[PDB]
RNA sequence: GCUAAACCUAGCCCCAAACCCCACCUUACUACCAGACAACCUUAGCCAAACCAUUUACAUAAAGUAUAGGCGAUAGAAAUUGAUGGCGCAAUAGAUAUAGUACCGCAAGGGAAAGAUGAAAAACCAAGCAUAAUAUAGCAAGGACUAACCCCUAUACCUUCUGCAUAAUGAAUUAACUAGAAAUAACUUUGCAAGGAGAGCCAAAGCUAAGACCCCCGAAACCAGACGAGCUACCUAAGAACAGCUAAAAGAGCACACCCGUCUAUGUAGCAAAAUAGUGGGAAGAUUUAUAGGUAGAGGCGACAAACCUACCGAGCCUGGUGAUAGCUGGUUGUCCAAGAUAGAAUCUUAGUUCAACUUUAAAUUUGCCCACAGAACCCUCUAAAUCCCCUU
RNA sequence: ACUGAACUCCUCACACCCAAUUGGACCAAUCUAUCACCCUAUAGAAGAACUAAUGUUAGUAUAAGUAACAUGAAAACAUUCU
RNA sequence: UCUCUUACUUUUAACCAGUGAAAUUGACCUGCCCGUGAAGAGGCGGGCAUAACACAGCAAGACGAGAAGACCCUAUGGAGCUUUAAUUUAUUAAUGCAAACACCUGCAUUAAAAAUUUCGGUUGGGGCG
């Protein structure tokens, strides 16, 4: 009868309570006798780094000097990273100063996006 | 009142929202028989006798009548000493002061309606003067009305306004019926 | 008890506005301009009853001719609604016959 | 309030922006246009106006078309503009009596027809006001040519009219195949109806079959600005070694 | 609005309206005295005592042919084509006081009348106008800004 | 009657008004006598005569049918030959 | 012919309302 | 709301001439929102009205009534801010002058009846007022004697005058 | 002196102008598996016709004309002509709106209420009562009186009616809200005038303009489209329960649980919008029952009781047409004056209406009422009160 | 003989007692136009006036402090007892 | 059960304390008898009675509360049902004729099924006559 609570796997019988989840992501499947397979390649890996020896602390020091914000674009890239030899092979196929034709073969493709954040 | 439109509307019965199931029967709760919950009787319910959608008031009194209209105030204005005639309105300065004093000396009213022939050609000195005073209206000659010679206490008149007002006035007396609207070509009306 | 125990505050009116000391201006036009324009053109307001008028079941009806089309779905199925009502009541009812 | 526009120019001003603005333009005239169909369920006036015997007075007559509904079965099939009379009779024809809810259904019929053009057999629902009109026009492929959309009422009939346009505009090979004679004399004898193949391509669809023809002649996979920022660097390294 | 009944209700039965007795407008036979009517010609007299009162009066100019549009721009004849006028008819009205001698044009005419004109040293003519014809004539500045 | 037509807001004329009834410009309605075209064999005569005539109406009568029509039927028709021409006003007419 | 009235309940702000 | 009788201690009197009797001292006090009925208060106030401090506290020490133990606490505390802040010398020389019961600000509840039906509950509250007036408490009006009755009856019957007549 | 009282702006109304990260169709807001399934089809009815059955509306001018029409209620063209805010609301108003929220309903769906300080809070008045219960007797007052009562006079109001104090209706009371909309033709006042009007229209003093007359609430109903078989009727799938005793494979007996509801008492705004206590029928079967599904209103289902279909089914409920209609009932709000009660006819008509009669207003004119003789039938032998007519007055 | 009306006279003044209906003279408040400026005037407008509709909403009464409702006992408030 | 009722217990009840409704209500300073009257008086006329108030019972009256009487009549108000009431066959089923070369379509005829609508008035209440 309530129409304005959220729909959650607390409310209904055991087999909406059963089915229903909170939103966490599968990590497997389901085989005969409800027995659960469980795949190590969709557990996601914390790619945890190796903060030995690292100077960044979470806070900077406000004795820093301010800067306008650039927030970098696509042009500003490419004059960064690929412009430079350009110009020197110009003076002097994009697969040489970096283009990629296409996504696929990729491990991490931009588009479409194939990993996490 | 001609231009007035009264923009006052209100939601009958039909109108306000709700209201289409009965709120009872009729017959053994006791209370009194009703149909809907906005009907005018309710509270929040619809008005019986409101006004109704923008209502106009337009009606156009003959152009005779109104001719004659003017007529009668301009001849009231001179006879109560309230009209006084100028060869033009061009003015010493464009100061709103120097006008002000001039009708206060000359014992003008609180409220002087200037009229001149027409609009374009109104002389610098007298626009500026009056452009910042608010007792002191310029209008050009096709624009006197007898709301605003009445509500201005004196009325100046150039000569040319005279003129003006004596040919378009006297030009109702001895036109014939019309034809056809005025606006079309006659054989001397320009 | 219906009644405010204060002065309402002061309501000064400015009578020589802009607009009272206008007011009324160019109503001749037509006489004092050679009736190129009527006074009726003065009227700024509904498309439907500029330099017109009429009773409520008229001003419907002219309402639906005009703009009937450009008016919104309720607010036309009620005035649909009014003109009928409108309608039954002015031809059927009433003192007199 | 109040719609800036009436309502019923929505849909115009729709066509007006929007991919239906891309739209190439003879289509969008092709939609404008109304022509009025060929009477088929009423008979018309003879003439503009009419001697009334009551007053022996020279009033005006106009046609008022009797509406018609086509059912989506008739769409897949080719009836000469004919369809179902949805209307109300007066039982024993006398307006004093009862009004009853009459629809009146045409005659169809399972026919074979064979198109010169297309060189193909197709079985259709036919009516015997089309086999008439096909009669008059001698041959199923003048009927589908000459006939205009508003008379021809079928979805199939317009794509069978694309589909001969098409290959006349082509001069397809495909007619007729090892036949070069023959196939030139079929274009020879229905050259006249041939238009150009881009006219053709959109002749007989409707707004959504258009609409979806031209996102997919639009369509175009983003290209990567890479390749445009190495064009803009290269033309401005040219200009610089030029100057 | 009275006591009860329809009347202080406000719904009390149509005009002509008998209480169930056949009514008067209704149980009278038909008859065929407005048939037609709007098909029917109609011309406004011009009666010459009229004609007479303009010319005396310099409205309508006897030294060049008088005519319709004549008629209506010195405004002794009101025409109203949308009404079924199909003109103006003279009128014997007016014949023995009648002196002035002009050249007039009208749709009808009686004898006294045309007798009258004659007499005068005065010519007459019938001239038939349809509809269209004699709304341009009574209104000819209108149609020469429709401009056609 | 329809007091307010629903397409023009307009006055409506009764036209089984105008089947029945002329009206004279002086204000009076003519009619017919009913039942002049009805049993003529078993009526006089004399009652034929009267019946073939031509017949006014009450004050009553004519404000009904005044009402029952709109002004166009009011207005001043200049017909070419109309029968009742001379009956369209009155002579020496007193109060 | 039973008649019977349903009894009619009303809105239950106005007897929830509180200081 | 009015909240008046709180104001009422408020007032300063100009100082008195020394040829002047001492005006007695007054002191209002009230509590507010009592979860009692008014007309159950009335009762209680009516009882102590017009008695000396002392006698009303003890008479409301011994009465059974809910609203006893309110107007108790605020008969004391009336005392206590009337020794305090208005100057009365003695506790007791206090008498209840005033003693009244204002309604409250109600709430509205709902009663379910037998068959559907329902009424309106009224959640009571109401509010207590009372003036102490220092001094002894004023003697009963003792009632009137047959001397002063006969008394009242003969000019009564001197007051006759001859009615409508010159 | 308490309840309380007020308050001004939150917003809204009418116009003009202007065109407007992730999740989610499965049980929505649910990361991740072979689909196939796809939309189009006259509105009806109320209502009017005083029933109802054909029928009944959904710029200006031509014109409410031509035409249509149980030729009646009513419906109704075309040619042709030319085409910048508020004498608005201001918290019961204005949007329903502080919100489509709270709450109510299974669902469609229905649908509210209200707040007020100040520059800064980092600073006297409704009802109801209380002060202060009451004294013989009486529509509660009036005439009065020295005096409150005592004395004398006085049968609340509204509506309906022949007639009401009526033991006929409504009303506890305060506050707020709550009900006369308009043509034709007339009348008054202007303007112009044989012409008037700012095309059209009218005109044998007319035309133009203005002023001034036409209510509110209420049915059972009818039709359209949605929503409903979590109750209940029946059914489908797959489940469950039935102690003990007698008998023996039982629509068997006694009798728990369980189902039902015979009779009584209580209850009747109740514990309960159908209950409680006792009593009672069945209780291995045509039994009872949990779960999910199905049949939907021109219908379903029915061991027919016109049963039951979400508490009110001779046909559900919601929304809409809809402000349905009601000759029926009720209501119809400032002061003051004046005139004002009256024959009948027709009518599916006698609860109404149209005409007449009466009544009202304005205007024109001259006779109006009372009434002297004379006069108004025989049938009928006699046979009345009178009447009609009628100068004078 | 007297008492006895709103009959009649007397002093003064007089439009100041019939339902439905009809004619007329005024008019409360509001807004607009001009006035006015401690509450107004001349006009134009209109959601323009409520002792009554088992009227609607809110407040508070009357019925009424009434009908109804509730907590087994002692105690150290551990516990025990019925 | 009753002749024929009595006793006791519990509940209710009454008093004290807390909490606290409902229908109802024109205003009431709310008497009895006879008469009157809109045809049965607390309020009117003639008499009689009459300090003031609480509390508990009673049910003769307030034509008591409750449901705008389900009885009866009326309404040119409804609806349900039946028909051998009027009007229809739009719809299904048949046939027959066309159309096509059995199905479909059009037109007729007959049935089934239904659909829309009505059920006059006077009347010594209505009905019957
Ligand atoms: N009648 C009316 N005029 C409006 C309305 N809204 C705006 N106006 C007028 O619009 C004009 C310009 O409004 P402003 O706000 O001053 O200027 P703006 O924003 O450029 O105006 P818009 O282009 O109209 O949005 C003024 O004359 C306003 O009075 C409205 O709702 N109704
Ligand atoms: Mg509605
Ligand atoms: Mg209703
Ligand atoms: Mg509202
Ligand atoms: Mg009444
Ligand atoms: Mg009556
Ligand atoms: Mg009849
Ligand atoms: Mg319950
Ligand atoms: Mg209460
Ligand atoms: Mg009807
Ligand atoms: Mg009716
Ligand atoms: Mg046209
Ligand atoms: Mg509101
Ligand atoms: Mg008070
Ligand atoms: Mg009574
Ligand atoms: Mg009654
Ligand atoms: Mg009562
Ligand atoms: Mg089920
Ligand atoms: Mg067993
Ligand atoms: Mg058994
Ligand atoms: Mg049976
Ligand atoms: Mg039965
Ligand atoms: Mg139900
Ligand atoms: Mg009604
Ligand atoms: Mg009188
Ligand atoms: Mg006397
Ligand atoms: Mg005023
Ligand atoms: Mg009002
Ligand atoms: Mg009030
Ligand atoms: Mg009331
Ligand atoms: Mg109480
Ligand atoms: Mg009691
Ligand atoms: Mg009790
Ligand atoms: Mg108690
Ligand atoms: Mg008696
Ligand atoms: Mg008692
Ligand atoms: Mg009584
Ligand atoms: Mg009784
Ligand atoms: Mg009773
Ligand atoms: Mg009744
Ligand atoms: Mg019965
Ligand atoms: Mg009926």
């Amino acid at each position: 009868a309530d129409r304005m609570s959220k729909w959650t796997s607390k409310r209904g019988p055991r087999s909406f309570r059963g089915r229903k989840g909170r939103g966490a992501k599968g990590i497997g499947f389901l085989t005969s006798g409800w027995r659960f397979v469980q795949i190590k390649e969709m557990v996601p890996e914390f790619v945890v780094p190796d903060l030995t020896g690292f100077k960044l602390k979470p806070y900077v020091s406000y004795l820093a000097p301010e800067s306008e914000e650039t927030p970098l674009t696509a042009a500003q890239l490419f004059s960064e990273a690929v412009a430079p030899a350009i110009e020197k092979d110009f003076k002097d196929n994009l697969e040489k100063y970096g283009f990629e034709p296409t996504q696929e073969g990729k491990l991490f493709q931009l588009y479409p996006r194939n990993f996490l954040r | 009142n001609f231009k007035r439109i009264s923009y006052a509307k209100t939601k009958t019965r039909a109108e306000v929202r709700g209201g289409g199931r009965k709120p009872w029967p009729q017959k053994g709760t006791g209370r009194a028989r009703h149909g809907s919950i906005r009907s005018p009787l309710w509270r929040g319910g619809g008005v019986a006798h409101g006004p109704r959608g923008p209502t106009s008031y337009y009606y156009m009194l003959p152009m005779k009548v109104r001719a004659l209209g003017l007529k009668v105030a301009l001849t009231v204005k001179l006879a109560q000493d309230d009209l006084h005639i100028m060869d033009s309105l061009e003015l010493p300065t464009g100061d709103p002061q120097y006008l002000t004093e001039l009708a206060h000396y000359r014992r003008w009213g609180d409220s002087v309606l200037l009229v001149d022939l027409t609009h374009e050609e109104m002389p610098q000195s007298i626009v500026e003067a009056t452009s910042r005073l608010k007792t002191f209206n310029l209008i050009p000659a096709v624009g006197l009305n007898v709301h605003s010679m009445l509500k201005h206490q004196t009325l100046v008149l150039t000569l040319p306004t005279v003129a003006f007002l004596e040919d378009k006035l006297l030009w109702q007396d001895s036109r014939y019926r019309p034809l056809y609207p005025f606006s079309l070509p006659y054989s001397d009306f320009p | 008890i219906g009644i405010r125990l204060t002065l309402p505050p002061p309501k000064v009116v400015d009578r020589w506005n802009e607009k009272r000391a206008m007011f009324g201006v160019y109503d001749n036009i037509g006489i004092l301009g050679n009736f190129e324009k009527h006074p009726k053109e003065l009227i700024r307001g509904p498309i439907w009853l500029r330099g017109w008028k009429g009773n409520e079941l008229q001003r419907c009806i002219r309402k639906r001719k005009m703009v009937g089309s450009r008016m919104f779905a309720d607010d036309l199925h009620n005035l649909n609604k009014r003109i009928r009502y409108l309608y039954k009541h002015f031809n059927r009812h009433g003192k007199f016959r | 309030p109040l719609h800036k526009y009436p309502v019923w120019l929505w849909k115009r001003l729709q066509l007006r922006e929007g991919i239906c603005s891309r739209l190439p333009g003879h289509y969008l005239r092709s939609l404008e246009e109304e022509r009025t169909p060929t009477p088929v369920h009423y008979r018309p006036h003879g003439a503009k106006f009419k001697i009334n015997p009551k007053n022996g007075q020279r009033e005006r007559v106009e046609d008022v078309p009797i509406p018609i509904y086509f059912p989506p079965e008739s769409q897949r099939g080719l009836w000469g503009g004919e369809g179902w009379i949805l209307g109300q009779i007066y039982a024993n024809n006398d307006k004093l009596s009862k009004r009853l809810k009459k629809v009146w259904k045409p005659q169809l019929f399972e026919r074979e027809f064979y198109s010169e053009i297309l060189d193909k057999k197709f079985t259709v629902t036919v009516t015997m006001r089309t086999l008439d009109l096909i009669d008059e026009a001698y041959g199923l492929d003048f009927y589908i040519l000459k006939t205009p959309k508003e008379d021809l009422c079928s979805k199939f009939g317009m794509d069978l009219k694309r589909g001969m346009l098409l290959r006349l505009a082509r001069q397809d090979p495909q007619l007729h195949p090892e036949d070069p004679e023959r196939r030139a004399a079929i274009y020879d004898k229905y050259k006249e109806f041939a238009i150009p193949e881009e006219e053709a391509e959109w002749v007989g669809l409707t707004l959504e079959e258009a609409i979806e023809k031209q996102r997919l002649l639009e369509e175009k996979d983003p290209v990567p600005l890479f390749k445009i920022y190495v064009a803009e660097l290269i033309q401005q390294l040219q200009q610089q070694a030029l100057s | 609005r009275g006591h009860k009944g329809e009347r202080q209700r406000g719904t009390r039965p149509r005009l002509g309206f008998e209480g169930g007795q056949t009514p008067f407008y209704i149980r009278i036979p038909k008859y065929g005295f407005n048939e037609g009517h709007s098909f029917r010609r109609q011309y406004k007299p011009l009666s010459l005592n009229r004609l007479q009162y303009l010319i005396d009066l310099g409205r309508v100019d006897p030294s060049q042919p008088i005519d319709l549009t004549q008629l209506v721009n010195g405004r002794g004849v009101t025409i109203q084509p949308l009404k079924r006028d199909y003109g103006v008819q003279l009128v014997e009205e007016g014949a023995d006081t009648f002196t002035a001698k002009v050249n007039i044009e009208v749709q009808l005419a009686s004898e006294l009348a045309i007798a009258a004109i004659e007499k005068n040293g005065g010519v007459v003519t019938t001239a038939f106008y349809d509809p269209r014809s004699l709304d341009i004539v009574c209104k000819p500045v209108p149609f020469f800004l429709r401009g056609q | 009657l329809t007091y307010f037509s629903a397409r023009k807001g307009k006055r409506k004329t009764v036209k089984a008004v105008i089947d029945r009834f002329l009206r004279l410009h002086c204000g009076l309605w003519v009619r017919r006598k009913a039942g002049y075209k009805k049993k003529l064999w078993k009526k006089t005569p004399a009652r034929k005569k009267r019946l073939r005539e031509f017949v006014f109406c009450n004050k009553t009568q004519s404000k009904l049918l005044d009402k029952m029509t709109t002004s166009f039927w009011k207005r001043r028709n200049w017909y070419v030959d109309d029968p009742y021409q001379k009956y369209h006003d009155r002579t020496n007419l007193k109060v | 012919k039973k008649r019977f009235t349903p009894p009619i309940y009303q809105p239950k702000f106005k007897t929830e309302k509180e200081f | 709301i009015s909240r008046k009788w709180e104001k009422k201690n408020k007032i300063v009197y100009p100082p008195q001439l020394p040829g002047e009797p001492r005006r007695p001292a007054e002191i209002y006090h009230c509590r507010r929102q009592i979860k009692y009925s008014k007309d159950k208060m009335w009762y209680l106030a009516k009882l102590i009205r017009g008695m000396s401090i002392d006698q009303a506290l003890a008479q409301l020490e011994f009465n059974d009534k809910k609203g006893a133990k309110i107007i108790k606490e605020v008969l004391l505390e009336a005392q206590d801010m009337a020794v305090r802040d208005h100057n009365v010398e003695f506790r007791s020389n206090l008498y209840i002058a005033e003693s009244t019961s204002g309604r409250g600000q109600c709430l509205k509840r709902i009663r379910y009846h037998g068959r559907g039906r329902f009424g309106i509950m009224e959640k009571v509250y109401c509010h207590y007022f009372v003036k102490l007036v220092e001094g002894p408490p004023p003697p009963p009006e003792p009632p009137k004697t047959a001397v002063a009755h006969a008394k009242e009856y003969i000019q009564q019957l001197r007051s006759r005058t001859i009615v409508h007549t010159l």
